[PDB]
RNA sequence: AAACUCCAUAUAUAUAAUUUUAAUUAUAUAUAAUUUUAUAUUAUUUAUUAAUAUAAAGAAAGGAAUUAAGACAAAUCAUAAU
């Protein structure tokens, strides 16, 4: 009811009218995980080092 | 009541009327804002605005007569715009500067990131000349088939071993991996150098942050060296028939 | 019709007179009448002859005209112009000239 | 060419001195003389020179690190401290002589006080007074200037300069007595003001400081000499802050918007 | 109310580790022993109803909304991005810069107020009205600082008070006569309403011409003059845009058909701080049928420009102090103008 | 063009009746948007196709008369008549790309020659043409 | 029921990966109001990608831009 | 002149019931580079810059056609035509 409430406050994108607690009223983005990628696992760094 | 004909910007009897309004507004902010000083040590908040290259500037601004000294004013002055602390800036910087920013950005999509497949084997193909490789690798010891055929059989020069082996050797990992060249096409030697590029390629699969070391090693670049067309009028492409002065 | 934009369908042009051309110019450029130049000034050529150059090509023919512009009534002007294509747009520059230079 | 400023309600001032803290001569003494005297010292020294066309706070920083260019930066000290002392203890800068509006009163902001609750041990602002008063006596035999300054931390200190050294340079603060015996504890805050000095890799060896003060009393007997006789310094300073004009004070301090 | 923002700022970013660390952690371990507890999770409380609302929160929020949208005042606080530090954190940079710019307004000026000090911005921004220019003031402004005698031009000659140092000295008398002259024919051109276009092309000019064309409505050209500006404009200035504008210089707002824009727009004066590196421009102008103005040194020839101004011209200082009391008479020309026909 | 085909999708998807939603529009493999009406929306017979067909202008031009014409001395002369410009702008500073007419000839020149008989031998009129 | 086990799980291991046992820690509601925000912005993007494969996918236009 | 162009190169999509098989291929459309970025050592009009090297991002490195105006009264009346 009150994320109703909250959402009732605004008519607008559903970017815009989230309201995320670190702003970023737009959050275009381009792909799949494109700067977090995947995660080099333990053997790969040790590897690599 | 009266009305006359007069130009908008008063350089319009300057040589490029139009940069020298848009640096000139830039000048008014830029000289406005003294203060405010600039950002710290960067590499936090900086490397983040593309501005405009040299010809979608021209299109709004000097145009034919846009010249090499007046772009480097231009983007120096809105650098040092830019280079100003995030929490001083006001709504007047910004919108100016809004224009010069441009919507450079470009979508981008077609990825398809390399992954291994359900038998857990990376799948290559690499090129030289006229040959073509396509390779097998998963995990496990340094076993090597061409066309079905051992190593020794297929390759009689130690030469085109050592080539097929340098990207397994550029990563010391030799003794990991087992490779199924299935090569066709050319000689001996661009059937090796085909599988060598094949293999760094599938590597890369393994151990993604591994490609700068092959990329160095230059087993990912592509040897574009190929036969040149015989030409026309001559022997041998790049040979002539002998010239006779008399 | 496929006239583009900024361009004027053609019209009567043997008949125009190429006073009116010149006047139509000058008015462009400087900000001389139409009405004077076209009415109240007259034209008479002075000196036509062909006057050549000669470059690694060849002879080159160019054609000098100078003509005299005046209203009777106190202007007069001189004008000398140049043209390889005919005589005609040597006195159409001359006459150009003659009028800029009252 | 320095003139001295125009001050509010010139008149009020001329016909009688400060209420509460000076007599019509004692302020003739410190301003109106003394300050014209200060004014013309600093011209002469300064005439022909790219100085005069600063400001006595600007000359006094630029001078700080020259030796030899002492005399300017001493002369600019006394003018900027002098008229922040005028300043702070003026009866009323509003020109409301002619309204008669005396209902004027001025009282320590919230903040303020808040600021001193946060300052020192928590003490109240009397107890500050009072023991302000004890360091200016003791550690102040000459003429000096008596201040509670604000630092970069957001802690309000007391300055006890023991002559023209403004608080916004600690390298020129002036605030230990050399000619007398010092105690091991001081020289060795000296010694780390010298070693801190030192660090500085600028080819005018100079160090960042704000230090910006708040309240200025002058000390120079200039001022109490008159009016206070001798010895009575203390008292003088006593009445100084209690009829201290608050609004500018309150206003010196950062509101932090 | 700051509770909410103090607990670690932007607080649940736990879970976006933890919904992060699950992305790599593989279905096939966690789905079979979750799969199968559906048929027997179920428990008390009203399933039913929260399901479906749920469903009805996904339709219109997620499924059913419009994510694109369409087609797509007051400075009330300045520095509206501060982050204002914690009350026990000390000060930051820009705080501390706020604090700097609090005491630099009003504390800063306490001590002595300065008088009779020259200070160079001041000949642009307050320049004097020609009435009550001195000859003193020009001296001052260095106006009086010829050319030396080996570079003499005798043309000159009436307008040189004598040799001095190495350098022929200019008469003031005569500067001011002939100043007060320009600048009044200035004054008379801006009422009028004509266009005034102010040349200069020695390097740090730029400013004194930008603030003069900016204060009498009229143009300036720092860049170099373009040869044929005036009698080729319809080539080299065809292809810039003109504006119509009503007695007030307030542009109409309406188009203009090609032949207007294709016209030429003609200086109805033209005023030249160097006129002997722009001698090209007042050809033009002199072909063209435009006075001109220009600041006349031991080594121009007067008699090129219809309204010369003997006077030093090397020097930004005497440049922009002539250009200034110039510029200020044309702006008093404009004020004129728009009191009369705002109200006659 | 390009602009207006994109809104149209844009505004089409976005909407589509807001009745469509994801696991409903086959994101799989389908590609079917919605109605063609709004794919090309003002977008008709009466303003499409005629800006955008090419070769509407002849810009440059280009007569040459070669051969005995001239009764000279009896030597041979060579009349050209250039005029205009002979190159097409929209195909180096847009994204389409030039082809060359049997490998040789830029498709923007037409140009052709004929020649005959007069009393002194044979000449040849040379005509080449730029459509852009 | 519209699964809700995926949910259970997530409120289970909240505190997971940091600390086994923890207390509500000054959240808005056992940490609801913030979370469905943050996974109505994860599907958003996943209809962000949609909307681009789409438009790639079905994007035919003139040359000459 | 350069660029567009063609052979070749890297990638994406589409077609092929993988018995015309080779899919390691064929050929249609499109993208890509006349590479970018950073650092330093240089001479300079002072980074409102060039070459020297380094680094890291890249698959990225070639060939073909096109040979202007004029001159050689150069060759061709045996390609053909007058
Ligand atoms: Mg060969
Ligand atoms: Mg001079
Ligand atoms: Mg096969
Ligand atoms: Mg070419
Ligand atoms: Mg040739
Ligand atoms: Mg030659
Ligand atoms: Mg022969
Ligand atoms: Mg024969
Ligand atoms: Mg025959």
């Amino acid at each position: 009811n009150e994320l109703r409430e909250e959402f009732s406050a605004k008519e607008y994108l559903p970017e815009t009218s989230l309201a995320p607690p670190g702003q970023s009223k737009v959050d275009l983005l381009q792909g799949s995980q494109a700067g977090s990628k995947i995660k080099p696992t333990a053997e790969q760094l040790a590897q690599w080092e | 009541l009266p009305r006359r004909i007069v130009p908008k910007l008063a350089t319009f009897y300057s040589a490029n009327p139009n940069h020298e309004d848009r640096i000139n507004r830039l000048e008014r902010l830029l000289r406005k804002y003294i203060k405010l000083p600039s950002q710290n040590n960067n590499e936090a908040q900086q490397t983040k605005a593309p501005w405009i290259s040299f010809d979608e500037y021209a299109l709004i601004g000097g145009g034919t007569k846009l010249k090499p000294t007046q772009y480097t004013q231009l983007l120096y002055m809105l650098n040092k715009l830019h280079n100003i602390d995030p929490q001083l800036t006001n709504d007047e910087i910004t919108s100016e500067l809004s224009q010069y920013y441009k919507k450079s950005s470009m979508l981008s999509n077609n990825i398809k990131i390399k992954t291994l497949d359900e038998f857990g084997r990376s799948i290559a193909v690499g090129k030289r000349k006229s040959s073509t490789a396509k390779v097998f690798v998963v995990r496990g010891t340094g076993e090597i088939l061409v066309n079905g055929r051992q190593l020794n059989d297929y390759f009689l020069k130690m030469k085109d071993r050592e080539s097929i082996m340098y990207p397994l050797q550029v990563i010391e990992s030799v003794g990991k991996y087992n490779i199924f060249a299935t090569t066709s096409g050319g000689g001996p030697t661009g059937q090796a150098e085909s599988i060598m590029h094949a293999i760094a390629k599938a590597l890369v699969v393994f151990n993604p942050l591994l490609k700068s070391r092959l990329h160095k090693a230059g087993v990912l670049t592509r040897d574009y060296r190929h036969v040149e067309r015989k030409k026309p009028g001559k022997k041998k492409a790049r040979k002539m028939p002998t010239w006779v002065k008399r | 019709n496929i006239l583009p934009p900024g361009v004027s369908l053609p019209n009567d042009g043997g008949r125009k007179s190429k006073s009116a051309d010149v006047a139509a110019g000058l008015h462009k450029q400087t900000g001389v009448d139409p009405d004077y130049i076209t009415r109240k000034l007259t034209m008479k050529p002075l000196v036509m002859k062909r006057v050549s150059n000669q470059t690694g090509k060849g002879k080159i023919a160019s054609f000098y005209a100078l003509v005299v512009v005046g209203d009777k009534n106190g202007m007069v002007g001189l004008g000398e112009g140049k043209s390889r294509e005919e005589m005609s747009k040597a006195i159409f520059k001359a006459h150009w000239d003659a009028v800029r230079n009252l | 060419i320095h003139v001295v400023p125009k001050l509010p309600n010139s008149k009020a001032l001329l016909q009688n001195g400060v209420p509460n803290i000076l007599s019509s001569s004692g302020f003739k003494t410190v301003w109106f003389d003394y300050q014209r005297y200060l004014c013309d010292k600093l011209t002469l020294a300064t005439a022909g020179q790219s100085l005069e066309s600063y400001y006595p706070f600007h000359i006094l920083l630029k001078t700080a690190g020259n030796p030899l260019q002492s005399n300017i930066f001493n002369l600019a000290s006394s003018i900027h401290n002098n008229h922040l002392f005028v300043e702070n203890i003026l009866p009323s800068a509003v020109e409301h002589g002619t309204n008669s509006n005396a209902v004027v009163k001025t009282e320590p902001s919230r903040l303020f006080l808040s600021k001193i609750k946060d300052s020192f041990n928590g003490s109240d602002w009397e107890v500050v007074k009072e023991e302000m008063i004890y360091r200016a006596e003791n550690e102040v035999l000459g003429q000096g200037w008596l201040f509670l300054v604000e630092n970069n931390e957001k802690k309000l200190f007391i300055l006890t300069s023991n002559n023209n050294g403004t608080p916004y340079y600690f390298p020129r603060n002036q605030s230990f007595d050399l000619n007398s015996a010092i105690s091991i504890d001081e020289f060795a805050t000296l010694k780390q003001m010298k070693e801190l000095i030192g660090k500085s890799t600028k080819l005018n060896g100079k160090v960042q400081d704000w230090t910006m003060p708040i309240i200025c009393v002058n000390l120079w007997d200039h001022a109490y000499l008159h009016d206070y006789g001798v010895g009575n310094r203390s008292k003088y300073v006593k009445n100084v802050l209690d009829n201290l004009n608050w609004s500018v004070v309150n206003n010196r301090i950062f509101s932090g918007i | 109310d700051e509770v909410m923002l103090l607990q670690q700022k932007l607080l649940y970013d736990e879970i976006r580790s933890e919904l992060k660390s699950l992305s790599q952690v593989p279905e096939d371990e966690i789905l079979p022993e979750l799969k199968k507890s559906l048929e027997q999770d179920k428990l008390s409380d009203k399933e039913q109803q929260l399901e479906a609302e749920l469903s009805d929160f996904f339709r219109n929020y997620a499924l059913l909304n419009k994510l694109f949208d369409s087609k797509t005042a007051t400075p009330t606080k300045p520095y509206p991005n501060l982050i204002p530090s914690a009350n026990d954190k000390p000060y930051s940079s820009q705080e501390l810069f706020l604090r700097q710019l609090n005491h630099s307004m009003r504390t800063a000026k306490l001590g002595a107020t300065i008088s009779k000090v020259y200070y160079p911005h001041k000949d642009i921004f307050y320049p004097p009205l020609p009435e009550n220019i001195t000859v003193e003031s020009l001296m001052s402004a260095g106006v009086h600082l010829g050319q030396s005698t080996s570079l003499w031009r005798s043309s000159t000659q009436s307008y040189i008070y004598g040799e001095y140092k190495g350098i022929h000295i200019i008469d003031l008398n005569q500067t001011l006569s002939y100043l007060k002259r320009a600048a009044k024919v200035v004054e008379g051109v801006s009422e009028s309403g004509g266009i005034i276009l102010f040349l200069g092309t020695r390097q740090g000019q730029k400013r004194g011409l930008e603030e003069a064309a900016k204060k009498t409505h009229g143009y300036y050209v720092s860049t170099r003059w373009i040869p044929g500006t005036l009698t080729n404009s319809t080539e080299i200035s065809g292809i810039w845009e003109k504006q119509e504008i009503d007695s007030n210089d307030n542009p109409t707002e309406r188009a203009l058909s090609p032949n207007e824009t294709s016209k030429q727009v003609k200086p109805d004066l033209l005023v030249v701080l160097n006129p002997t590196e722009n001698r090209n421009a007042l050809l033009e102008a002199i072909k063209s049928r435009v006075p001109t103005i220009a600041i006349i040194d031991t080594d121009s020839e007067p008699s090129l420009v219809t309204y010369p101004i003997p006077g030093n011209d090397d020097s930004l200082r005497s440049v922009n102090f002539l250009l200034g009391v110039l510029a200020r008479a044309g702006q008093r020309g404009l004020q004129n103008r728009l009191a009369r026909n705002n109200e006659k | 063009i390009n602009n207006n085909k994109y809104n149209n999708m844009i505004n089409l998807l976005n909407n589509n009746n807001n009745i469509n939603n994801n696991n409903n529009y086959n994101n799989n493999n389908n590609n079917y948007i919605g109605n063609i009406n709004n794919i090309y929306n003002n977008m008709t017979i009466d303003n499409i196709p005629m800006d955008i067909l090419m070769y509407k202008y002849l810009v440059g031009w280009s007569i040459k008369f070669k051969g005995r014409l001239s009764n000279n001395n009896g030597r041979t002369s060579t009349t050209n008549l250039l005029n205009g410009t002979f190159n097409n702008k929209k195909y180096l500073w847009s994204n389409i790309n030039n082809n060359y007419k049997l490998n040789y000839i830029p498709s923007n020149h037409n140009l052709y020659n004929n020649s005959n008989i007069n009393k002194n031998g044979k000449y040849n009129i040379k005509v080449k043409l730029n459509f852009i | 029921l519209k699964l809700l086990n995926m949910i259970l799980s997530m409120m289970n291991k909240t505190n997971n990966n940091n600390n086994i046992i923890i207390n509500n820690t000054l959240d808005s509601l056992m940490n609801k109001k913030l979370l469905l925000k943050n996974m109505l912005l994860d599907m958003n993007n996943k209809k962000m990608n949609n909307m681009k494969r789409m438009l790639n996918n079905n994007n035919m236009n003139p040359a000459g831009a």
